[PDB]
């Protein structure tokens, strides 16, 4: 009973790096053990009235503070052995067919694609976790725990409680614009973009006053897309809302077998499209890599043969990244309970 | 299309070679292939014959410069260009053909020898390298010196793997160009750690600082492959066959006779073979008639025909090798079997087309680059004078000032009388000139004319009869 | 997602992935019609008398 | 043998092991043995 292989598709989770493109530009590789991030207070007292006779109270000059950071290391790997090449592959026609030498060059290609995708997912997760909260910890099984902790004031990452939560109060005769204004009052610098998780977008859009903000002849200049706009894509650029662009982000990363969402269940981020973002890459640490003469690079590839009885031709990529944020007070995170 | 299928009856099923570029199919096995070609060249009778034919026919005994700068583009004038050409030609002849061999650092060769060695290196290795350097301590007029760099000495630093920008010791930019070559030093005496040094392809001044000459095939080929890759396996197997046949003939003709008996091996050889008792030597003079008792016997073995068709199989393989390498069968094998005039002339023509192609590309480009590299110093040093009122100086148009042609030895005819009559017939009509006719014989016609006018005056002065060329 | 690994310790080899196949077979169909002159002798409905 | 060496002086080599981590080694080996054609053209006194 011969057969033919007419179609052989692929599957893919909705993955797209929004955060790492919008806020983290100008990558900075460094050939150094650790990096510094400095900030200066810049708060000046209002001058105090003094009699023309007293003539005292010399004021201190302001001085800043610094923080040191150390990057983590990641090295996914795959392999191919002569045992797997013999039988068949499900992307290959039962007719036609090729020698094992050709099947050696398919498993390798898809392997490299897989660890490249894993590195990209790690970069995206490390970028996203620095936005929602000022700090994240880099931990694992074979890796000693190292944490990076920018100084984000407690006034940010506002979370709603039993008082003033959008869900519990009614969907008519209320306006979320004042709540957005009050939340954004704690930011340092003009805000231009707002990121919604889909549940948060469905909760925000359902208000009746927001609809009137759209179809008023002279009371606004906003325009939105209340209807369905993007269904399969991981990003959704909806219209501007007064002056701040409204972007809905729903991406996926898979840790273990299951899928998970980057943005955690209706969180809102008040942010700026030009926030100073740092994309740092550490030094790669392999004897052959430094024998080439390359250091502080991203995605060093290599392969070898172990000479052992079943042979095997491995493959590895290693980056050692570190995603930082120079100004951690230009984003205001909201839980939206 | 049966070609891309299984085949006639599935005969080719196991013939599905992978589709890879020339770089991917050559670079992994570069050094081993080049070393095998070197082994064939240094230890086989036919390979050295092919290389000697390459050197002797492509270049020959003498290699001459002919300088024809483009005057119309430069707008300088006929006489100024001619005077410049004559002076620079004389300077080159008295720099290139110097007896001290000071053109190269090793002080071992002349210019023609350097070109011949370059052609040979292009033959059994696939490319040739030349480095042009300066030495301050040289107290002579022109200083630029040259060296031939072996391909083996050019390799990746630290023996690292191949990368996207540097493949097999050659750096490549985004496009296919080259920037600099890593040239190792090799120390035969006792070894050392080894060093890799950077030599840029061209100095920031545009001078040719490192020459790499080869003939590419595909879009991207960082380093070329030699000509033996077609027929290395056949030649090595042919050598094994020849040695085996020779040894087999020696061992078959060795055992002339055979003695069968039942006595002691000393008395048996005494009574039958006639050896003196005091193994047993036999004096080899006279005709002997032995006496044999019933048990004994004498047998004279017979060997096979020593060359039972082996010559014909050698003809087949040598014709294959001649097809591969490029030289004709008769020149490679020195057989020169019976053949008419037409056969010989046709074979000579098929060899000559290839030889002229190779000379016009490889040796000619090497010599042109070397000659340009010298002129610049001589121009910069004020040894020669550029014509005045020039549209360009030397730097803006290098190829304009140094457009030159090279003439070497010409063909030796099978019957030159016919060729001489050919040349005379063409000269009498208009289809050819004196320049092209004198070039086929490897002579510069202006030298001929100067000697001619000197000689007619010499003949007139002494009282001999006036010559044929003399003007009435 | 690529779990972190220290530069010293060797990382785990991650399994490659393989697909799944299914089988299908077609179905045959043949309509048929017949003409004999006894039907053509008379007059068709849409022909002018 | 792979590079045709025998009876030389202070032959160095530099290699990297193809393991899951990576380390780089460097080593020089030689076979020094000093001889005298005539063991007796010297007298060695221990003084006092």
């Amino acid at each position: 009973t011969t057969a033919q292989l007419l179609a052989a598709n692929e599957q893919k989770f909705k993955f797209d790096p929004l955060f790492l493109r919008l806020f983290f530009r100008e990558s900075y590789p460094f050939t150094t053990e650790k990096v510094y991030l400095s900030q200066i207070p810049g708060l000046v007292n209002m001058a105090l009235y003094v009699s023309p006779i007293v003539s005292g109270e010399v004021i201190r000059s302001r001085g800043g503070s610094t923080s040191e950071f150390t990057p983590g290391y990641v090295k996914p790997k795959h392999e191919v052995n002569p045992q797997m090449t013999l039988r068949r592959l499900p992307d290959e026609d039962p007719q036609n067919l090729a020698d094992p030498a050709y099947r050696r060059r398919r498993i390798i290609m898809q392997n490299m694609r897989d660890e490249e995708l894993a590195i990209a997912q790690v970069e995206e997760m490390q970028a996203v976790s620095a936005v929602l909260k000022g700090k994240y910890t880099m931990t694992g099984e074979a890796f000693d725990p190292v944490e990076v902790d920018m100084g984000r004031s407690e006034e940010n990452n506002i979370t709603q409680s039993g008082g003033t939560e959008w869900s519990k109060r009614d969907k008519s005769t209320y306006d979320p614009t004042d709540d957005i204004e009050a939340y954004a009052l704690n930011a340092s610098g003009v805000v231009n973009i707002i990121v919604f998780d889909p549940k948060g977008w469905a909760l925000f859009r359902s208000f009746k006053a927001v609809k009137e903000k759209l179809d008023t002849r002279r009371g606004s200049n906003s325009e939105l897309e209340t209807a369905v706009k993007d269904l399969g894509k991981a990003v959704s650029y909806k219209g501007m809302y007064g002056d701040v662009a409204i972007v809905v982000y729903s991406g996926q990363y898979v840790e273990n077998g299951v899928k998970k969402n980057f943005l955690p269940d209706n969180t809102m981020v008040l942010g700026n499209t030009q926030a100073r973002g740092l994309r740092t890459y550490g030094c790669i640490q392999d004897a052959d890599a430094q024998r080439e003469g390359i250091n502080a690079s991203a995605r060093y590839p290599k392969n070898w043969v172990t000479t052992g009885d079943p042979a095997r031709e491995f493959t590895m990529i290693q980056s050692a990244p570190l995603m930082l944020l120079a100004d951690p007070d230009e984003f205001v995170s909201v839980q939206l309970a | 299309y049966h070609g891309g299928g299984s085949g006639f009856g599935g005969q080719l099923r196991s013939w599905n070679p992978p589709s890879e570029s020339v770089d991917a199919a050559l670079l992994p096995n570069f050094t081993r292939g080049n070393a095998r070609a070197d082994d064939l060249v240094r230890n086989n009778g036919y390979a050295a014959n092919a290389i000697q034919l390459h050197q002797d026919h492509i270049v020959g005994s003498f290699f001459r410069l002919s300088h024809r700068p483009s005057w119309r583009y430069l707008g300088i004038g006929e006489e100024e260009a001619r005077a410049f050409s004559r002076e620079v030609e004389a300077a080159w002849k008295e720099f290139a053909e110097d007896d001290c061999c000071c053109i190269d650092v090793e002080r071992k060769r002349t210019f023609t020898m350097m070109i011949r060695e370059g052609v040979a290196m292009h033959a059994f290795n696939g490319e040739l390298f030349v480095q042009a350097t300066w030495d301050t301590s040289s107290s002579r007029l022109f200083r630029t010196q040259f060296r031939m760099v072996s391909p083996k000495r050019i390799s990746n630093p630290n023996n690292t793997g191949d990368s996207r920008n540097c493949r097999a010791g050659v750096q490549i930019n985004d496009s296919g160009a080259a920037l600099g070559y890593y040239v190792s030093e090799d120390g035969y005496p006792g070894w050392m750690p080894q060093k890799w040094t950077w030599i840029p392809r061209e100095l920031p001044g545009g001078r040719a600082s490192f020459i790499h000459v080869f003939e590419p095939v595909e879009d991207g080929q960082t380093r070329g492959a030699n000509v033996f890759y077609s027929v290395m396996e056949q030649m090595k197997m042919l050598d094994t066959l020849q040695n085996t046949q020779l040894q087999s003939a020696i061992v078959k003709a060795m055992y002339a006779a055979t003695i069968e008996s039942e006595l002691d091996t000393q008395s048996a050889m005494d009574f039958i073979l006639g050896a003196n008792s005091q193994a047993a030597p036999v004096r080899l003079g006279g005709a002997k008639v032995p006496h044999l008792m019933p048990g004994d016997s004498l047998n004279l073995q017979t060997a096979q025909d020593t060359d039972n068709g082996y010559s014909v199989f050698e003809q087949s393989l040598l014709r294959y090798i001649a097809a591969g390498l490029g030289v004709s069968y008769e020149q490679l094998s020195r057989n020169y079997a019976q053949m008419s005039y037409s056969t010989a002339r046709a074979s000579a023509n098929e060899s000559w087309a290839y030889f002229m192609g190779r000379r016009k590309f490889v040796a000619s480009r090497q010599a042109s680059q070397m000659f340009l590299c010298w002129l610049e110093e001589a121009i910069v040093r004020r040894v020669v004078t550029l014509p005045s009122k020039a549209r360009f100086s030397f730097q803006e148009a290098r190829s304009a000032w140094g457009n030159c042609d090279w003439i070497g030895s010409g063909r030796m005819a099978i019957d030159g009388l016919k060729e001489v009559q050919e040349a005379v017939m063409l000269i009498e009509a208009g289809l050819s000139t004196y320049e092209k006719e004198c070039a086929k014989r490897g002579d510069d016609y202006q030298e001929i004319f100067a000697q001619q006018v000197r000689e007619t005056m010499e003949r007139r002065a002494a009282g001999l009869k006036p010559p044929a060329w003399a003007a009435a």
